[PDB]
C-alpha cells in the first residue's frame, strides 16, 4: 500500500536519522525565509537548535542513537501551515499583475 | 514652524478636544 | 441612481455679467450657509522688480481699514454673523470670499465692495503691517516645502515675472510705500478682471442684484492708458542647490515644462501623476500600495514624503515630484522616481491608466464637497478657461484618455526634457544635473 | 587603533576572503577540491612559465626542444612531466568539482554556477592548445580534427577553420598562436576564479545537507586552512605518484613522435579528460550534430538550477536521486572508456546507448524522480 | 513562469515593446552587415555595391 | 527648422539613434574611403602601380 511505501522512504531517506524534522530539510527560497521569519519563538528555537545538532552530527559522521529517531508519526508539519499561506500570498500577487 | 506675530498664532490656541484621524491613503491628521 | 445620473444632477454655475464686466456666477444647492467672495486677477506674475511684494501687502492691509467702514468695526461686524473671512494671493489670483449664512448674503457682499473697492491704505498701518510680512517670511523661512517650491519657481522660471515669490524679497517689502500700492489697487484690482463668485443657499438673481447695487462704482479705465499685459514666461531648465546640512531632512522637487490651464493635456497628465500617487510615512498602506514608487518607498523605508504636483499658469506650468527624505535616500529616488516616469513614457498598461482615471474621477469630485471649495472653482474657472467646467464634462475628458493617451502625452511632456531640479538641506547624494539630464530618457527605448 | 588585519585594505580583502570567512563547520572533503584546483592552477602556472623558458614554437623546433627540456634541462623532465600531468589531476578535480555541485545542490547559487561553466569551457580550450604544443603525432592529428570539426559550422564554417587555422591546415601559424593563446588564458582562468570566489562569499558556501548553516559557523582561518593544507598534501601525493613513477602513465605513447602531416596514428583520440565529450559526437552521426552534442554536453550544467524540482537543495536526502547520479556517473565512465576505443561494433551501440543515458538523466529521469520525490514527503 | 508571465497586461507589454525590440534587432543586423562586410547583402544597396 | 525635424524624427529614441549610426557608417564608410583615396592618387599622380599597369 502507498502508506507504506511512504514509510519505507521516510526510513531510506536518511533525516530522521539526526533528529531532523521533515519540515527542516526543505530548501530555503524567497517564500520559505519569509515562512521561516513568520514562525512562533519556540517553534524558530526548537527549529535552530534541530538545525545545529544535525549541522555538529553531520560533522563528526554519527547518528544518534536508535531510540532518538524522528518517527513517522511523530514527524509533524509546522512550516507547511506558514508556507502554504505564503505560497497563496504570493500566488495572488502574481495573480493582481497578471 | 516657528511663530513670532499674532497672526501667525492666530487659530493655534485649540478650542475643541484633540481628535487623532489617519487614513490608507491620505497622511495622518490631528485636531 | 449611478454615477453619471448623478454627474448629470450637478446644480449649474449661471454665469452673468455686469455693464462693468465683473462676471458674476453662483451656484444654488441646498444649504443655510453660502461662500461669496471676488477673485482678482493680480499676483506676483503681474508685479515688476521693484515692486514685487505689492500684492501681498494689499491683501495684508484689505481688512485692516477701509473709508466707510473705519477699521476693527469691519473685524466687528464680520465676527458678529459667525463669517469666517479670509483671502489668499498666488502667483496668479488674488481672492478675498466671505464664508457665512445665506440669510447674511446683503451685508455679505456689501462687506466685499467695500474690501475690494475702498481700502484705507493708511500710512501708520501700512507701517505695522510692514513689521508683520517681516515676520512672516521668518516663518516661511523654517516651512521647507515653501521655499523649495520657491527655489523651484526661481529655477524654472528665471528672468522672468513668474520666478517672483508671491511675498516678495524682503528688500521691497522694506520700501513699499502707499504710492506703490495704490498703483497697484489702481491698476490690477479692475471690474472686467474680477469674479464675484458665491455658492451655496445663493439665488443667482440675488447675486446679480447685490452686484449690481454695489459694485456699480468699478472701473475699467486703466489710468492715462497703462494696461498691464500678460508676458510669457520661459522655462529654463536649470538646478539649485541650497546645501545646508544641519537641516534633518532634504527636501527635492524636480520639475518640468507641463501644459497650461487650457491645454487639454492636463487631462492625461494628471492621470499619469495619479498613477504615481503620493505617499507619506504615515500612511498604512505600506508594501501593497498600488504605486510602484510608493511600494518601493515603503519597503525600503527610502522616504518620509513624496507628491507629485501639477502647478499650471496660464501660459506654461510646472509638472514633476517633490519628496522629502534623508540623506543616503535622494539619489535612489531619483533613480526610481526618474524609472517611473521614463517607463509611465514607453510602457503605460490599461491596468494602471484605469487607476489613475479612478483616482482622478475621485479626486475631482471631493474636492467639489462643501460651499467654499466649490466657490473656489467658479473663482478659479472663470478666470483660468473662461467658464466652470461641469463634471459630466471632467468625466468626458477622462473616459478620453487610455494607456495610447497617456504614453504619448508623457512622451511629449516628459521623454528627453530638461528638468528643474530645486534642492535644499543636505543635498550631497543629490546626482549632478547631468545625471539627472541623462537619467531623463531611457537607452533601451 | 584598528588591527592590520581588519584594516589595511588588502589585508581586509585577505580576511574577508579566507581568514574571518565564516564557513559551515560540516563541509565534508569533498569541498577541498576547490582549493586543489587553485592549487593546481598556481602550480600549473609555475611549470608552465618553466616550460615557456625553453620552448620554441617553431614547427621545425618544437618536438626536438621538447626533448631539449627533458634531456638536456638541469632538472627539465620533473617540470615537464610535472606539467603534463598536473593537467590530469587539474581535471580530476574540476570533474569531482562539478559533481559535487550536481551532488549537494550546490548549482542554486546561480551565479557562481554560471562562473564555474565559463571556467570550465576556458579550462577545456587551455588544456586543449596545451596538448598541441609538444607537436607529437597525436598533438597534430588532434587539432587537425578538433578544428575540422568546425567546418560544420553552417555558411561561416570554412571560413572560420580557414581563419583558427592561419592557413589551410595545423602548420607553424597554428602552432604559434596556440601557445600564445595557451600562454594568456590561464591569468584570463584566474581573473574568473577571482570572481567566482567574489559571487561565491555574498551568500557562503552550501553544508551537505543543504540546510542554511547560519546557526553554525565557524572562522575559516583555524580549521579550513589545516584542512585544505592536508588535502593539498594528499592531492600533492598522488601527482608526484604520478610524475615520479609512471609520468606517462596517462598519455598516448604516439606523442614521442615527430608530427608527420603524411602519416596517421593507427588510432586518433584526445586526452582521457576529453574523450566523455568525444564519445558523445561518435555517438551522433551528422557531423553538425556531433558539434551541438560536444558543446550541449557541457552546457547541459547551465539548465541544473531551472530542471530542479525538488523541494530540497540536496541529494543526501533523495535515495532515488542518489541512484540516478550515479547511474549518471558511470555513464560518464562509461563514455570516457568508449571514447579511447576504436569506432566499430559493438562499441558504436554502446556509446550511442551511453549519451542518450547521459541526456535522459541530466534532463528528464532527475527532474521526474524529484517530483516523484515531493509526493513521497507529503509536499 | 509559464503563466506568471502569461498575461494581459504582459502581452501588452510586449506590444508596446514590440516597435523597439524588432527595430533594435535591425540595429543589430545592419551592424553585423556592416563590420563583417557581408557582400551577399551589401551588392544589393547602391553606392556602396561600388566598393567591390 | 531642418534640425528640430531631424531630431523629432530620428533622434529622439535612442534605437533610432543606434539605427542612425549605423546607417551613417555604412555610407560614410564608403564615401571617406572613396574621398580619401581619390585624395591620395592626386598627389602621387603617376607614382604609383595603378597609374602604370596600362604600360605593363
Ligand atoms: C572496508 C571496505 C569499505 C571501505 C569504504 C567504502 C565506502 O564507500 O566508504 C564510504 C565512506 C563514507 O561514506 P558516507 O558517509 O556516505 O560519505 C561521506 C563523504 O564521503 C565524506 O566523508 P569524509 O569527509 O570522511 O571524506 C571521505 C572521502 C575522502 O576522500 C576524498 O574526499 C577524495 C576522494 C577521491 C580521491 O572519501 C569518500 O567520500 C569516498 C570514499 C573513499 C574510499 C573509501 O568512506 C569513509 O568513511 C572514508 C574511508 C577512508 C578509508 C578508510
Ligand atoms: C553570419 C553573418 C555573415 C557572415 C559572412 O560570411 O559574411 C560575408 C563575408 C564575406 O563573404 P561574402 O559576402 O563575399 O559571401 C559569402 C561567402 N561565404 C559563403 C564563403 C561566407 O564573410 C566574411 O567576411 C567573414 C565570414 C565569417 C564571419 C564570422
Ligand atoms: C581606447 C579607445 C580609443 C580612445 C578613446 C576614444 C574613443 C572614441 C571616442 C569616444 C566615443 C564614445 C562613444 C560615442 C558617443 C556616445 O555614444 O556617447 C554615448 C551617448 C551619451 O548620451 P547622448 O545624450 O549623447 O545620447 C543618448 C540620447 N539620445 C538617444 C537622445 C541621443 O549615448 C548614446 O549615444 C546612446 C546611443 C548609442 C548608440 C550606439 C549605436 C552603435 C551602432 C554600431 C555598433
Ligand atoms: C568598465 C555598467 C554597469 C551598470 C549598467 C546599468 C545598470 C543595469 O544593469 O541596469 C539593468 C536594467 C535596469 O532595470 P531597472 O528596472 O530600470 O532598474 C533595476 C531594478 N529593476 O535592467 C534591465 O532589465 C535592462 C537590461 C538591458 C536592456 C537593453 C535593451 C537595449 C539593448 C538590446
Ligand atoms: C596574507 C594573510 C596574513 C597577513 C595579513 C593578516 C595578518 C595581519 C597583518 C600581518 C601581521 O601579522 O601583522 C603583525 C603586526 C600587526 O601590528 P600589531 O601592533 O602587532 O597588532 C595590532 C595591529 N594589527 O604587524 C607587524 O608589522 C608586526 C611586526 C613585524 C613582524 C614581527
Ligand atoms: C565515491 C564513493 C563514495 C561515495 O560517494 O559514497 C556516497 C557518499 C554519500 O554521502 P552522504 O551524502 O553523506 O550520504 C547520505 C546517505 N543518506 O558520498 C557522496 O555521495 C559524495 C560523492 C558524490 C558527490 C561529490 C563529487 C564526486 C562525484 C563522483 C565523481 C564526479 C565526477 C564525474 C561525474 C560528474
Ligand atoms: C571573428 C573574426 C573572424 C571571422 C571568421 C573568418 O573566417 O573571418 C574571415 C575574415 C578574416 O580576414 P580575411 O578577410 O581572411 O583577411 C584577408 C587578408 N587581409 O574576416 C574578415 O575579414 C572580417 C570578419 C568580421 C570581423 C572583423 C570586422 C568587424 C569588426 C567589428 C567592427 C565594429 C566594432
Ligand atoms: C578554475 C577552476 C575552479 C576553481 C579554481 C574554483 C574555485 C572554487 C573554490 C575555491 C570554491 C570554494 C571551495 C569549494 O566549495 O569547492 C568554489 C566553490 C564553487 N565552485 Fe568553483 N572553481 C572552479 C571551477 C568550477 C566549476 C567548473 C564549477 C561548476 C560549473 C564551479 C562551481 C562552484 C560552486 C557551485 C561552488 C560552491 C560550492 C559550495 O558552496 O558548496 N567551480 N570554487
Ligand atoms: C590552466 C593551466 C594549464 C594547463 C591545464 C596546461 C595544460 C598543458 C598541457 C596538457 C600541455 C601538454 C603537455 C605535454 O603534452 O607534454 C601543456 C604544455 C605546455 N604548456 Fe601548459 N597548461 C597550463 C598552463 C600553462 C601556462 C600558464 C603556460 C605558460 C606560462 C604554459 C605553457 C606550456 C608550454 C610551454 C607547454 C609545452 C611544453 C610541453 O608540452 O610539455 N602552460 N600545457
Amino acid at each position: 500500500w502507498l502508506e507504506g511505501i511512504r514509510k519505507w522512504y521516510y526510513n531510506a531517506a536518511g533525516f530522521n536519522k539526526l533528529g531532523l524534522m521533515r519540515d527542516d530539510t526543505i530548501y530555503e527560497d524567497d517564500d520559505v525565509k519569509e515562512a521561516i521569519r513568520r514562525l512562533p519563538e519556540n517553534l524558530y528555537n526548537d527549529r535552530v537548535f534541530r538545525i545545529k545538532r544535525a549541522l555538529d552530527l553531520t560533522m563528526r559522521q554519527q547518528i544518534l542513537p536508535k531510540e532518538q529517531w524522528t518517527k513517522y508519526e511523530e514527524d509533524k508539519f509546522y512550516l507547511e501551515p506558514y508556507l502554504k499561506e505564503v505560497i497563496r500570498e504570493r500566488k495572488e500577487r502574481e495573480e493582481w499583475a497578471k | 514652524r516657528s511663530f513670532l506675530c499674532r497672526e501667525s498664532l492666530s487659530g493655534q490656541a485649540a478650542g475643541r478636544p484633540l481628535v487623532a484621524s489617519v487614513g490608507l491613503n491620505v497622511p495622518a491628521s490631528v485636531r | 441612481a449611478t454615477y453619471a445620473q448623478a454627474l448629470q444632477s450637478v446644480p449649474e454655475t449661471q454665469v452673468s455679467q455686469l455693464d462693468n464686466g465683473l462676471r458674476v456666477a453662483s451656484e444654488q444647492s441646498s444649504q443655510p450657509t453660502c461662500t461669496v467672495g471676488v477673485w482678482i486677477d493680480a499676483g506676483s506674475r503681474y508685479e515688476n522688480e521693484k515692486n514685487n511684494g505689492a500684492g501681498y501687502f494689499v491683501e495684508h492691509l484689505a481688512f485692516k481699514g477701509t473709508k466707510n467702514r473705519p477699521g476693527s468695526a469691519l473685524e466687528k461686524e464680520v465676527e458678529s454673523m459667525g463669517a469666517h473671512l479670509n483671502a489668499y494671493s498666488t502667483r496668479e489670483h488674488t481672492a478675498y470670499y466671505i464664508k457665512a449664512l445665506s440669510k447674511d448674503l446683503p451685508k455679505a457682499v456689501e462687506l466685499l465692495a467695500d474690501i475690494v473697492q475702498n481700502c484705507s491704505l493708511e500710512d501708520s498701518q501700512i507701517e505695522k503691517e510692514r513689521d508683520v510680512i517681516l515676520q512672516e517670511l521668518q516663518e516661511n523661512d523654517s516651512s521647507m516645502r515653501d521655499v523649495v517650491f520657491d527655489y523651484l519657481h526661481a529655477t524654472a522660471f528665471q528672468g522672468t515675472p513668474l520666478a517672483q515669490s508671491v511675498e516678495g524679497p524682503s528688500e521691497n517689502v522694506r520700501k513699499l510705500s502707499r504710492a506703490d500700492l495704490t498703483e497697484y489697487v489702481s491698476q490690477h484690482y479692475k471690474a472686467p478682471r474680477m469674479v464675484l463668485a458665491a455658492a451655496g443657499g445663493v439665488e443667482h438673481r440675488q447675486l446679480l442684484d447685490l452686484a449690481q447695487k454695489h459694485f456699480s462704482s468699478l472701473s475699467g479705465t486703466y489710468v492715462e492708458d497703462a494696461v498691464p499685459a500678460f508676458t510669457p514666461c520661459r522655462f529654463t531648465g536649470s538646478e539649485i542647490r541650497h546645501r545646508d546640512d544641519a537641516l534633518p531632512l532634504a527636501h527635492v522637487a524636480i520639475a518640468v515644462e507641463g501644459p497650461g490651464w487650457a491645454n487639454p493635456d492636463n487631462v492625461p497628465l494628471q492621470v499619469a501623476n495619479a498613477i504615481i500617487g503620493h505617499y507619506d510615512s504615515t500612511y498604512g498602506g505600506g508594501t501593497h500600495m498600488s504605486s510602484t514608487l510608493a511600494s518601493v518607498a515603503a519597503t525600503r523605508k527610502l522616504c518620509q514624503s513624496f507628491q507629485t504636483f501639477n502647478i499650471c499658469y496660464a501660459e506654461t506650468g510646472l509638472l514633476g515630484a517633490h519628496f522629502v527624505c534623508d540623506n543616503m535616500s535622494i539619489d535612489d529616488m531619483m533613480f526610481f522616481l526618474q524609472g517611473q516616469w521614463m517607463r509611465l513614457c514607453t510602457s503605460a498598461t490599461e491596468s494602471e491608466v484605469v487607476r489613475g482615471k479612478n483616482i482622478l474621477r475621485n479626486a475631482l469630485v471631493s474636492h467639489l464637497d462643501g460651499t467654499t471649495p466649490v466657490c473656489e472653482d467658479i473663482g478659479r474657472s472663470l478666470l483660468t478657461y473662461g467658464r466652470r467646467i461641469p463634471l459630466a464634462e471632467w468625466e468626458s475628458r477622462i473616459a478620453e484618455v487610455d494607456a495610447s493617451v497617456v504614453r504619448e502625452v508623457c512622451s511629449k511632456y516628459f521623454y528627453d526634457q530638461c528638468p528643474a531640479v530645486a534642492g535644499l538641506g543636505p543635498i550631497e547624494q543629490l546626482p549632478d544635473y547631468n545625471r539627472i539630464r541623462s537619467g531623463m530618457f531611457w537607452l533601451r527605448f | 587603533m584598528t588591527n592590520i588585519r581588519k584594516s589595511h585594505p588588502l589585508m581586509k580583502i585577505i580576511n574577508n576572503a579566507f581568514i574571518d570567512l565564516p564557513a559551515p563547520s560540516n563541509i565534508s572533503s569533498w569541498w577541498n577540491f576547490g582549493s586543489l584546483l587553485g592549487i593546481c592552477l598556481i602550480l600549473q602556472i609555475l611549470t608552465g612559465l618553466f616550460l615557456a623558458m625553453h620552448y620554441t614554437s617553431d614547427t621545425t623546433t618544437a618536438f626536438s626542444s621538447v626533448t631539449h627540456i627533458c634531456r638536456d634541462v638541469n632538472y627539465g623532465w620533473v617540470i615537464r612531466y610535472l606539467h603534463a600531468n598536473g593537467a590530469s589531476m587539474f581535471f580530476i578535480c574540476l570533474f569531482i568539482h562539478v559533481g559535487r555541485g550536481l551532488y549537494y545542490g550546490s548549482y542554486m547559487f546561480l551565479e557562481t554556477w554560471n562562473i564555474g561553466v565559463v571556467l570550465l569551457f576556458t579550462v577545456m580550450a587551455t588544456a586543449f592548445m596545451g596538448y598541441v604544443l609538444p607537436w607529437g603525432q597525436m598533438s597534430f592529428w588532434g587539432a587537425t580534427v578538433i578544428t575540422n570539426l568546425l567546418s560544420a559550422i553552417p555558411y561561416i564554417g570554412t571560413d572560420l577553420v580557414e581563419w583558427i587555422w592561419g592557413g589551410f591546415s595545423v602548420d607553424k601559424a597554428t602552432l604559434t598562436r596556440f601557445f600564445a593563446f595557451h600562454f594568456i588564458l590561464p591569468f584570463i582562468i584566474t581573473a574568473l576564479a577571482a570572481v567566482h570566489l567574489l559571487f561565491l562569499h555574498e551568500t557562503g558556501s552550501n553544508n551537505p545537507t543543504g540546510i542554511s548553516s547560519d546557526m553554525d559557523k565557524i572562522p575559516f582561518h583555524p580549521y579550513y586552512t589545516i584542512k585544505d593544507i592536508l588535502g593539498a598534501l594528499f592531492m600533492m601525493l598522488i601527482l608526484l605518484i604520478l610524475v615520479l613513477f609512471s609520468p606517462d602513465l596517462l598519455g598516448d605513447p604516439d606523442n614521442y613522435t615527430p608530427a608527420n602531416p603524411l602519416n596517421t596514428p593507427p588510432h586518433i583520440k584526445p586526452e582521457w579528460y576529453f574523450l566523455f565529450a568525444y564519445a558523445i559526437l561518435r555517438s551522433i552521426p551528422n557531423k553538425l550534430g556531433g558539434v551541438l552534442a560536444l558543446v550541449a554536453s557541457i552546457l547541459i550544467l547551465i539548465l541544473m538550477p531551472m530542471l530542479h524540482t525538488s523541494k530540497q537543495r540536496s541529494m543526501m536526502f533523495r535515495p532515488l536521486s542518489q541512484c540516478l547520479f550515479w547511474m549518471l556517473v558511470a555513464d560518464l565512465i562509461t563514455l570516457t572508456w568508449i571514447g579511447g576505443q576504436p569506432v566499430e561494433h559493438p562499441f558504436i551501440i554502446i556509446g550511442q546507448l551511453a549519451s542518450i543515458l547521459y541526456f535522459l538523466i541530466i534532463l528528464v529521469l532527475m527532474p521526474i524522480t524529484s517530483i516523484i520525490e515531493n509526493n513521497l514527503l507529503k509536499w | 513562469m509559464l503563466s506568471r508571465f502569461l498575461g494581459p497586461r504582459y502581452r501588452e507589454l510586449a506590444r508596446n515593446w514590440i516597435p523597439t525590440a524588432s527595430m533594435w534587432g535591425a540595429v543589430g543586423a545592419v551592424g553585423l552587415v556592416w563590420a563583417t562586410d557581408w557582400r551577399l547583402i551589401l551588392d544589393w544597396v547602391p553606392y556602396i555595391n561600388g566598393k567591390f | 527648422t531642418l534640425t528640430a525635424r531631424l531630431y523629432s524624427l530620428l533622434f529622439r529614441r535612442t534605437s533610432t539613434f543606434a539605427l542612425t549610426i549605423a546607417v551613417g557608417a555604412l555610407f560614410f564608410e564608403r564615401a571617406f574611403d572613396q574621398g580619401a583615396d581619390a585624395i591620395y592618387e592626386h598627389i602621387n599622380q603617376g607614382k604609383l602601380w595603378k597609374h602604370i599597369k596600362h604600360k605593363y
